[PDB]
């Protein structure tokens, strides 16, 4: 029995996903997997290259099509319809899209972890899944085979793992800036351990409740709530100075709209036109206010700077700092530079927070960048999320897992 | 004899000298350590380093490494130390400090880190709130700059040389006193921590000369 998990993962440079590996299929082949924090299950790639001895259709009516939530049955193929089939709808974020899906089970095999270091080999012989075809795979990195779904379902790999080994529903994730060496995922239980000596542990983090959307933007079930993560943002500080914001827009409403949901699919934080002006405004004015200039706005990017007052620290390059203040005003998620500036070349440095129209369905996202080197620890069965900080600050990175 | 891994360490007298590479991932190049005099609580040493990549991320801290038992502040009586080095290459950013950490227990995660930055190098700064001063005092027969700032449940205050000081020589217990009668750092606290290093961000064909090094707890 494994107490615990550990997946590789690494930032594909194109298109700025974060990517995973898993062991699936008898025999055991390698698949890239494209990480969606939120997602609802994993979905590979079913075509005439799927081959494998250890494959399953699931039937509907039966025990794993309820877990599925298969909300239909049955299948019409083309030249004819087939009863019952356990359809489902595996989504693309990344191009808004989902085609038909049908559930299955195969094998999966992942290094298990003590937390410190790569384990042996353990395995999910029927390990829930869904196929779908190649044209799902559009605009997602090369190599990859599908996508890893770390939502709250039954069936998505936190959850069905957490099931499967019998240990507690939460897993921790440490997304890394670089393409060079692997990231990692962790499924299971604490401490977390990160080279040469930095642990990571529940006494650690710093906790905000993990909110519930009633109502799902995943848009494709009725009165079907979000399986994604949103936490409560009160106000957002920049150096100490609170940003005039409409705080309606930051509470989750009654039909769904507004609020903070964190993913790995958007590279850049989101932020809706009434945030994005204020926050943008307010963050250059301080910028300014310790000689740091603006300079011409680079794609995709609003805001741009100088690096010529721009002071290297260990926690990033010496800009203000954006706090997230959460359900307290002792509780904040902090974000140095590492965490908000983004490097054009030796002489430009760039705020990595995008604009999202208005009309957007949630009001802020923290985006991959935004993650990038903070442990992040999502604890489904009491329903909170628990975060280190910038590890730059404890002098490791999110790569620095003794992976192997 | 010296060493290039990522974790590569070496021990000699009261020290250990660590390679330390904990941001290699965060940039690309090179980095080789070694010893080249101890005795006791002395010790000489290199590193020559290219880093290119990451302008913001710190790629390493080499640094030699006092080996003592964790003692209060309010038993400590000097810190007495000595440190000549001295820099080559071009284009270099990067810091030369003393770092050290307070904890309440002498084992609890630290609750302030106290640095004494020997040198900064091009572009190379502190932790900071408002990126000002929040004193200029002078201490150990130096002109200081002291800044301040969050770092998770820590308290980071850095003390920055005016001018880059390649010979020291004084009390480093002097930073802790001054810090506990004009910060309200507690002097029950432990000193848990005492290292000497750089860490660099940038540069090429560097190399960090430490000619001599010597520091002791009285």
């Amino acid at each position: 029995r494994p107490s615990a998990l550990v997946v590789p993962v690494k930032k594909d440079a194109s298109t700025l996903q974060y990517v995973t590996t898993i062991n699936q299929r008898t025999p055991l082949v390698s698949e890239n997997l494209v990480v969606d924090l939120g997602g609802r299950f994993l979905w590979v790639d079913c075509d005439q290259n799927y081959v494998s001895s250890t494959y399953r259709p699931v039937r509907c009516r039966t025990s794993q099509c309820s877990l599925s939530g298969s909300i239909a049955c049955g299948d019409c193929f083309n030249g004819g319809c087939n009863n019952n089939t356990c359809g489902v709808f595996p989504e693309n974020p990344v191009i808004n899209t989902a085609t038909g899906g049908e559930v299955a089970e195969d094998v999966v095999s992942v290094e298990s972890t003590d937390g410190s270091s790569s384990g042996r080999v353990v395995t999910v012989p029927r390990f829930i899944f869904s196929c779908a075809p190649t044209s799902l795979l559009q605009n997602l990195a090369s190599g990859v085979v599908g996508m890893a779904g770390l939502g709250r379902t039954r069936i998505a790999l936190p959850s069905q793992f957490a099931s499967a080994f019998s240990f507690k529903r939460k897993f921790a994730m440490c997304l890394s800036g670089s393409t060079s060496s692997n990231s990692v995922i962790i499924f299971g239980n604490d401490p977390y351990t990160f080279l040469p000596n930095i642990i990571v542990s529940d006494k650690t983090l710093t906790y905000t409740p993990l909110l519930t959307n009633p109502v799902s933007t995943s848009a494709t079930t009725q009165g079907e709530p979000s399986v994604e993560y949103f936490i409560g943002v009160k106000s957002i500080k920049i150096n100490s100075k609170i940003v005039a914001l409409n705080t309606s827009l930051l509470s989750i409403s009654s039909a769904g709209l507004g609020g903070t949901k964190i993913s790995t699919i958007n590279p850049y934080t989101v932020l809706e036109t009434s945030i994005y002006k204020a926050v943008t405004e307010a963050f250059i004015k301080e910028s300014a206010a310790r000689n740091i200039t603006r300079v011409a706005s680079v794609a995709p990017f609003g805001a741009c700077f100088s690096t010529d007052n721009i002071l290297s620290t260990r926690l990033g390059p010496s800009v203000p700092s954006i706090d997230l203040v959460l359900q307290s005003e002792s509780v904040v998620w902090t974000i140095t530079g590492s965490n908000s500036m983004v490097y054009i070349n030796d002489n430009v440095v760039c705020l990595g927070v995008v604009d999202g129209g208005s009309n957007l369905r949630t009001s802020i996202v923290i985006g991959g960048h935004q993650l990038e080197d903070n442990l992040v620890q999502f604890d489904l069965a009491t329903s909170r999320v628990g975060f280190s900080g910038t590890l730059l600050g404890s002098r490791t990175t999110c790569a620095n897992f003794n992976f192997t | 004899s010296d060493f290039c891994g990522q974790w590569d360490t070496a021990t000699a007298g009261d020290f250990t000298l660590y390679n330390d590479l904990w941001g290699e991932s965060a940039g690309t190049g090179s980095q080789c350590t070694g010893v080249d005099s101890y005795s006791g609580d002395t010790i000489a040493w290199h590193t020559s380093w290219s880093w290119s990549g990451g302008s913001s991320s710190v790629k390493s801290y080499v640094n030699a490494a006092l080996t003592f038992t964790p003692t209060q502040l309010n038993c400590i009586s000097s810190i007495p130390t000595t440190w000549k080095w001295s820099y080559s290459g071009s284009s270099i950013v990067a810091d030369v400090a003393y770092d050290t950490f307070l904890a309440e227990t002498a084992s609890g995660s630290s609750k302030y880190e106290i640095m004494v930055w020997l040198a900064a190098l091009g572009g190379a700064g502190p932790i900071s709130s408002t990126g000002s001063t929040i004193a200029t005092p002078t201490i150990a027969g130096v002109n200081w700059k002291l800044y301040s700032g969050p770092n998770g449940d820590t308290t980071v205050y850095s003390f920055v040389a005016d001018s880059t000081t390649e010979s020291f020589s004084g009390d480093l217990n002097d930073f802790f006193t001054y810090l506990v009668d004009n910060e309200g750092v507690s002097d029950e606290l432990y000193l848990t921590t005492l290292e000497a290093g750089t860490e660099p961000f940038t540069g090429s064909n560097a190399k960090l000369t430490v000619s001599e090094y010597s520091i002791s707890i009285e």
